[PDB]
Order: C-alpha cells, then sequence, then structure tokens
C-alpha cells in the first residue's frame, strides 16, 4: 500500500494568508495521481483539486496543487473564512486507495487564557452511587492545555476523561471539559476536590477548586 | 507511477475513421485491463467507448473497436465528423492480477 | 444534481451482519464505478470497497476483506455493502462515493453511522451543573446513554450565545457521556430560568432539566 502523510496536523493562520499544505507518500507517486478533499465538522468531504492542474466543479483558483514523486503540497493563495477546515489527500494511481492523515487548518488569533470553572456532582446523581466531577476551560486559545485533578492535593490518574470542542466559529476559541469519575463511597472519603490548569494564557497555574458539602 | 503514451495528434479520414496506437507500461503484468476512451469537451469528460478485455482475447466493445498486441491497444473509431476536432484522452486501467493501476496518457488530438 | 443517499446505518452486536444501500440519482449510475469509505469517529477517512460499473470488478480493503462483500442494482440505482462479521473498529460514518471518470471521488452521500458494540439502546440521565468576575458557568451532564448522536439545545433553543455541546466520550462501560455548558450574566441568575433540553433520538427519549444555582 501507499502510504500517506500529512503535515502539519494543524495549520495556525489567519484570514488573507497563505497556506500550504504538505502531502508525503511512502513510494513516487504522479503528480497526476493524487487529489484534494476538503471536511468540515459533521458533514461528509469534498472533492477540492486533482490530477496535475484540474480542480473541481465550483472549488475556486485560489486552490491548487504541484509536487512530484514524494511530496506534494496543497496551496490556498488567500485563505477565506469558508476555507478553516480539515484536508486529506488521496493517491488514485493503484490500489488501495489511501488517504492521509487529514491537516486541519485552523484560525490563530491572540492568546486568551481560559476561564475555569468546576462544578461537584448533582445530589441526584450522588444517590445513584456515581460521582461526575467537571471542569470547564471555556473559551481558550491555542488549543494546547493541561488540566490536572487533585483529590485532597493527591493528583489523579487514569480516572479522567478530556473532551474539547471544535474552534468557535466567532471568537475562535476553544472549550475544554475533563470529567473525573469517582464511585459514591470514594467521593466521600475526600474532602478537597480540585481542577488545576496549566495554559500559555497563564503567568501561574490557576486551581479551581470546591469542599465537598457546600 | 504508471506510463500510458498516445500519440499527440491524428489526422481523421475523408470518411471519419480515426485509428492509433495507445501504449501501457507498469510495475506489474496484468492479464486483464480496461482501455477507455474519453473526449475532452474544454472541461468536461465524455466516455466515448470502454472496454474491459483479457491478454490474447477479443477487444470486445459501438462506435469503436479495437484490437491488443502486447500492451498496444490499436484503438479505432469510425464515425466522426469535422465537428469531433477535441482531445481525446487514453485511459488503461489495470485490473488483474492485483494491484488495480490507473494511467492516464497525456491527450492525443484528432482533426476531421 | 448528483446525489448520493446511504440508508441502514444502525446499531450492531459484535459478529452479527448489516447491510447498508446507497442510493444514487442525478447521473447514470449505471455508467460509474462505486465506492465505500468510512470514518470512525475522530478519525480520517478509509477506503473501504470497490465496484465496477457492471459488477465484475471488486476490491477490497484487507482490514475487510473476506467480511464485507460490495453489490449494486442497476435498475434501482443503488449499491450496496453487506457486512457480516462486524467488530468494534468498523465503527464509523459509512460514505458512498462516485468514482469520477479522471482518478478521484468526486461525490460523496452524507454517510451513515454504523456502531459496532454489544451495549443496548438506552437513553441518557441527565445531572445539572448547578452555578457557584461577574460570568457564571452551568451545564447539564447528559450521561450513559447509547448509541450516538444525542442532541442538546438550551432553553427551548431560545439561548445559543454562550454553548458549548462537547463531544461525547466512550465510558469504560460501553455508553456515552457528554455535558453542554453555557456561560450566562451572573446577575441573570436569580431571573432567568435555565432549561436543557436534551434529545436522544434512537430511544425517543426527550428530558428536560432545569439547572438552579446553589
Ligand atoms: C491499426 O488498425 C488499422 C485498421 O484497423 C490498420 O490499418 C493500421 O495499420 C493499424 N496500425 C497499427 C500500428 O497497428
Amino acid at each position: 500500500e501507499i502510504v500517506l502523510t500529512q503535515s502539519p496536523g494543524t495549520l495556525s493562520l489567519s484570514p488573507g494568508e497563505r497556506a500550504t499544505l504538505s502531502c508525503r507518500a511512502s513510494q513516487e507517486v504522479g503528480e497526476s495521481e493524487l487529489a484534494w478533499y476538503q471536511q468540515k465538522p459533521g458533514q461528509a468531504p469534498r472533492l477540492l483539486i486533482y490530477g496535475a492542474f484540474s480542480r473541481a466543479t465550483g472549488i475556486p483558483d485560489r486552490f491548487s496543487g504541484s509536487g512530484s514523486g514524494t511530496d506534494f503540497t496543497l496551496t490556498i493563495s488567500r485563505l477565506e473564512p469558508e476555507d478553516f477546515a480539515v484536508y486529506y489527500c488521496q493517491q488514485y494511481g493503484s490500489s488501495p486507495w489511501t488517504f492521509g492523515q487529514g491537516t486541519k487548518v485552523e484560525i490563530k488569533r491572540t492568546v486568551a487564557a481560559p476561564s475555569v470553572f468546576i462544578f461537584p456532582p448533582s445530589d441526584e446523581q450522588l444517590k445513584s452511587g456515581t460521582a461526575s466531577v467537571v471542569c470547564l476551560l471555556n473559551n481558550f486559545y491555542p488549543r494546547e492545555a493541561k488540566v490536572q485533578w487533585k483529590v485532597d492535593n493527591a493528583l489523579q490518574s487514569g480516572n479522567s476523561q478530556e473532551s474539547v470542542t471544535e474552534q468557535d466559529s466567532k471568537d475562535s476559541t476553544y472549550s475544554l471539559s475533563s470529567t473525573l469519575t469517582l464511585s459514591k463511597a470514594d467521593y466521600e472519603k475526600h474532602k478537597v476536590y480540585a481542577c488545576e490548569v496549566t495554559h500559555q494564557g497563564l503567568s501561574s497555574p490557576v486551581t479551581k477548586s470546591f469542599n465537598r458539602g457546600e | 507511477a504508471m506510463h500510458v503514451a498516445q500519440p499527440a495528434v491524428v489526422l481523421a479520414s475523408s470518411r471519419g475513421i480515426a485509428s492509433f496506437v495507445c501504449e501501457y507500461a507498469s510495475p506489474g503484468k496484468a492479464t486483464e485491463v480496461r482501455v477507455t476512451v474519453l473526449r475532452q469537451a474544454d472541461s468536461q469528460v465524455t466516455e466515448v467507448c470502454a472496454a474491459t478485455y483479457m491478454m490474447g482475447n477479443e477487444l470486445t466493445f459501438s462506435i469503436c473497436t479495437g484490437t491488443s498486441s502486447g500492451n498496444q491497444v490499436n484503438l479505432t473509431i469510425q464515425g466522426l465528423r469535422a465537428m469531433d476536432t477535441g482531445l481525446y484522452i487514453c485511459k488503461v486501467e489495470l485490473m488483474y492480477p492485483p494491484p488495480y493501476y490507473l494511467g492516464i496518457g497525456n491527450g492525443t488530438q484528432i482533426y476531421v | 444534481q448528483v446525489q448520493l443517499v446511504e440508508s441502514g446505518g444502525g446499531v450492531v452486536q459484535p459478529g452479527r451482519s448489516l447491510r447498508l444501500s446507497c442510493a444514487a440519482s442525478g447521473f447514470t449510475f449505471s455508467h460509474y464505478t462505486m465506492h465505500w469509505v468510512r470514518q470512525a469517529p475522530g478519525k480520517g477517512l478509509e477506503w473501504v470497497t470497490f465496484i465496477s460499473y457492471d459488477g465484475h470488478n471488486k476490491y477490497y480493503a484487507d482490514s475487510v476483506k473476506g467480511r464485507f462483500t460490495i453489490s449494486r442494482d442497476n435498475s434501482k440505482n443503488t449499491l450496496y455493502l453487506q457486512m457480516n462479521s462486524l467488530r468494534a473498529e468498523d465503527t464509523a460514518i459509512y460514505y458512498c462515493a462516485r468514482h469520477g471518470w479522471l482518478g478521484p471521488f468526486d461525490y460523496w452521500g452524507q454517510g451513515t453511522l454504523v456502531t459496532v458494540s454489544s451495549a443496548s439502546t438506552k437513553g441518557p440521565s441527565v445531572f445539572p451543573l448547578a452555578p457557584s468576575g461577574g460570568t457564571a458557568a452551568l451545564g447539564c451532564l447528559v450521561k450513559d446513554y447509547f448509541p450516538e448522536p444525542v442532541t442538546v439545545s438550551w432553553n427551548s433553543g431560545a439561548l445559543t450565545s454562550g454553548v458549548h455541546t462537547f463531544p461525547a466520550v466512550l465510558q469504560s462501560s460501553g455508553l456515552y457521556s457528554l455535558s453542554s455548558v453555557v456561560t450566562v450574566p451572573s446577575s441573570s441568575l436569580g431571573t432567568q430560568t435555565y432549561i436543557c433540553n436534551v434529545n436522544h433520538k434512537p430511544s425517543n427519549t426527550k428530558v428536560d432539566k432545569r439547572v438552579e444555582p446553589k
């Protein structure tokens, strides 16, 4: 199989700038054998450009491709708002048809530190024998953030799940929720529940905590 | 990659008959191929004819007929008028043995 | 217009079968080879299978060799994927895709979700994330439902500014869990009513939870 490898994972640019995305083949692929697809969240992908110079119907001429053999690139000469999306290359000269793993083109904006909120489990949920503690990092940029859970000032391992929103369409930020899940019995053994956030926009790590029973 | 080679320009007949050989080369040695003729209508594409045949066997299609000798297909197209002066692309697909292969010719040009 | 429409997606138990179908319209379906391409949640595009216009030539991705068979009915303008011996990793959105005469997949249906899992369809429990420099955050923890998706609106859709509904995560247990949050002027807590409207179509469960402060 011809394995396709893309770069970078995420390309951070502002509207109007020029985007060059990369696609690398494990073998020598012919310049007219590559295709590029655009995908937006929740939608099917659609074809942009293909062949050596060809372009799918309704795709504008700021989209253009080049490269030979091993190293291909897709150029977006001037990024429009509707062009921030994920892009996939694909070779179609031999089988199997293989895709790169995608490059996200995200809007670069100024750094924004997250606002942090910690929610103790509902009385309702506790009744059922499980305690979910939720830490929210809201409207921040860039995407990379580090959440650590301390229970009575003791870092937790293996008992959290994180989840990040798509980049906001208006303020170009992200939001992250980290959920810490314990049994009722463990949750009532301890007292101080604390969420510890590290981010590029924070001089110091921010700690939001609560005392069980307030 | 894969290589497909077709004449740059052919001169059609006084009765509307245009012919030429299309040539393909590949890493494999395939025994079932599909040769497809396409017409380039400035920015769109038309399937003129197509035939999946096997090596040795008849190249069976129609306004086209064919014969293959090795990796050369003597493509014959009958009934083209002076209005068909356009680009005719040779598409070759190697079906078996695996893997599949796609080759597309740089183009051939017919005048009537 | 060319239009492709997949049906038959749903929930399957590991090792059992499922048959998807793709209803083509707007082109001479008879004239095109067709493919299935799939997308596991969160991940990229993986080619699955190829069928020639007349059904004589088929190709399969090695990860589905032996377990999937492709077919088409031309009198019905329908492409088929017969999936046997399904496994968790076959969980994905399955797209039907037309092979363009020049190489690439030029038209894609919008996909159908196939979830392979031993879990049984269950609607979510909905717990409040209650509010405690003058912004407040509140939310709904939408927990332990199957399968995806679920839709969350606030205040019957009147409240959209500020909202973040996170991507579900898949828990140890086989059930999905997600939070939806909204930020809100802290002053509005004691004057505005906040209800999240959670809708899980696969089980016909609509839940409304009012989120009250301390
Ligand atoms: C191809 O076929 C035509 C008639 O079918 C014949 O006259 C011509 O000589 C052939 N040329 C080659 C190169 O096979």
